[PDB]
This record gives C-alpha cells, structure tokens and sequence, in this order.
C-alpha cells in the first residue's frame, strides 16, 4: 500500500516506477493484497493495481500495449495487447473490478464496449465467507444465460476473481461453462507451468 | 495562465506532439532506418497513455540516432545527419526525466529570471545599482534598459 499510494500524488517521481516494477518482479506474492485495491479511496490506485496485477500474472505472455480507461461511475477498465511467444502460435485482453455481484451484470454490456481472441478478467468484492458452490452457481447463471462473450466481439475465457484469492474460470464457447482444473488458479499461468503435459492423469490440487 | 500551464505540463501527450511537429517538418535528409524506428517508438508511447508505467521514450530515440551516428557515414553524410536531427536532440534532452522533470525545469527557469534581475538592485539606491550595471555592460545599453 505504501508503494501503490505514494505514487499517486504525482506519478513520475523516477523512484515510484521502479517500486511498481519491484512489485511486479519480486519473489513475494502480493496477490493476497492486490485485490484490495478495488478503489481504496483515491480511484487512481485502481489503475496502478490493475497494471501490477496483470503484469505479474501475465509474466509469460509478452505484453506490448497497456492502457487505462475510465467511466463516470465505478468502472476502472484496463486494456492489454500482448502475444504468445511459443504456445499455440496475437490476443487481446482487459480487466475490470466490480462490487458484490450485481454491479457486474448492471453495466456488463457497457464494459465490453472497448475469432474470439479477447480475454476478460473480472474481480468482485465479496469479502465474506468462502462458499465455492454458491459462487460457482451464481457465475454459471450469468454465463449460461448471457452470451455477450460470443455475439459482441468474441471472448475466449471469462475469469472471476473472488476475494486468499479464489479464482473461477468459465469458457462460454464450446465446453460447459466450468473449469475444475484451474479452480483457485489463474489460467494466465497455464504456460508458465506446463499443465498440458498431464493428459494421462486426473489431477487434484 | 498559470493554471493552464500547470495543466499542460502534467499532460503526458505534450512531448509526443512536440515530436510530431519536429519530425514531420523534416521528412527528407533523415535516413529511413532512424525514421522508421522513431515512428514506431512514438506509436508505442501513444499506446501506453493513461498508464502508471507510461514514460516518454527519449532514451530510445536517442539510442537509434546514436546507433546511426555510431555507423558514422563520412563526408557530407556525417554533418547532414547531425544537423537535421538537432530538433529531436533538443526534445529528448528536455524530457530525459519525463514530464515531471520538464515541469519543474520550466517553473525553475522562471524563478531564475526573477533572480537574474532582482539580485542586481539590492545593495543600495537605484542610481548606484544602475551605474553598476552600466559599468558592467559597457558595450550595450539595451541590457541596462531591460533590467
């Protein structure tokens, strides 16, 4: 929070940049803290936290063009343009946070106004009582009823972060909207760790 | 005027606009290699606007130009390159530390203007200070008048 909040006053002190880089490229996991910057109070720290989160999670993907976009309500969006160096070889993506659950569906069509090459990450503040079954049911309802991921522009996968972090991944393209493999794991690390070499096994994390 | 200057100097889009003007005004006499590289680098900078890690690629522009100068074509292909790139050199030198450093530099320079005049009229009466200036700037009285 020191790094993420001291950069905010006037970004570009020529040491804050390096400190953000350290948060990206340090050994210590900060994924137990980064989802707490839903807004926090500044509303600019959203931008910084999303940058660090995506850049640390998407270490393996080669990022080239990141940009911060705003709406005049509660919707910090960030778009990312990267490529795949050596794995199924140019995708695009983005990330946005919400509150409780219904704020997601409320402006779901607005946040999408940025081949299904798009990837969307969604982070939802529900800081109470891990209930994985209920969470999964709630997400399945949206992904089974609403097919904006196919008809708007094409999103390959939709990943929900529940706030330590509890990831739930849903692909509304070909298979049933569920993923038992990457439960509690962000599938951005699917190339960092060679999980495709396990077709012959049934795995439990 | 002050408020508008402060808003302008904190806008990340300023240095690239400057780059656009100085690069477009000189299309010829620039090697195609450096031209292409510069256009690419500034496009990347534009793509990263509104990001906490967004920084003006002054060093990278300087790097490609110094790479061509490291090749160092001789005999009228030397001087043409060093001269028709001077505007870019000035721009990158201004933004070595980013928009932050450039902002502080501008405001500091104005404060120095103040001191440049007002430290000469301390130490006594008007006419004495004027005579001091007259005896320093012997060969030009317009400087004295400006003070």
């Amino acid at each position: 929070e020191s790094i993420f909040l001291s950069a905010i006053d006037m970004y570009g002190h020529q040491f804050c940049i390096e400190n953000l880089q350290k948060l990206i490229l340090s050994e210590t996991s900060i994924f137990d803290v980064l989802p707490n910057f839903f807004y926090h109070s500044n509303q600019v720290v959203r931008m910084a936290a999303l940058e660090v989160y995506v850049r640390r999670a998407y270490i393996a993907y080669e990022l080239n063009s990141v940009q911060h976009r705003q709406l005049k309500d509660n919707t910090c969006v960030v778009e990312f343009q990267f490529m795949l160096p050596t794995s199924h070889p140019q995708r695009m993506g983005g990330m946005v946070s919400f509150r409780t659950f219904e704020d997601f569906v409320r402006i779901f069509d607005e946040v999408m106004g940025c081949e299904p090459i798009h990837i969307l990450n969604v982070a939802i503040k529900t800081d109470c009582d891990i209930e994985d079954d209920r969470l999964a049911a709630m997400f399945r309802e949206f992904t089974q009823q609403n097919k904006a991921t196919l008809v708007d522009h094409g999103i390959r996968r939709l990943t929900f972060l529940v706030a330590f972090p509890k990831f739930f991944t849903f692909r509304a393209r070909d298979k049933f909207e569920e993923d038992r493999i990457y439960r509690h794991l962000e599938p951005a690390l699917a190339f960092q760790l060679e999980l495709n070499r396990m077709r012959n096994f049934d795995l439990t994390a | 005027w002050v408020e508008r200057l402060m808003k302008t100097l904190r806008d990340p889009s300023l240095p690239l606009l400057e780059l656009q003007d100085i690069m477009t005004s000189v299309s010829g006499r620039i090697p195609p290699n450096v031209e292409k590289s510069i256009k690419k680098e500034m496009a990347q900078y534009a793509s990263n606007i509104t990001s906490v890690l967004c920084q003006f690629p002054s060093q990278q522009i300087a790097n490609i130009l110094d790479s061509h100068a490291a090749t160092l074509n001789r005999k009228s292909e030397r001087e043409v390159f060093f001269m028709n790139t001077q505007s870019i050199v000035q721009l990158v030198q201004r933004y070595r530390s980013g928009i932050r450093g450039h902002m502080k530099a501008v405001v500091m320079d104005l404060l120095r203007q103040y001191l440049r005049v007002e430290t000469q009229f301390q130490n006594g009466h008007y006419d004495k200070c004027v005579f001091a200036l007259r005896e320093e700037n012997k060969s030009d009285m317009n400087t004295v008048l400006n003070y």
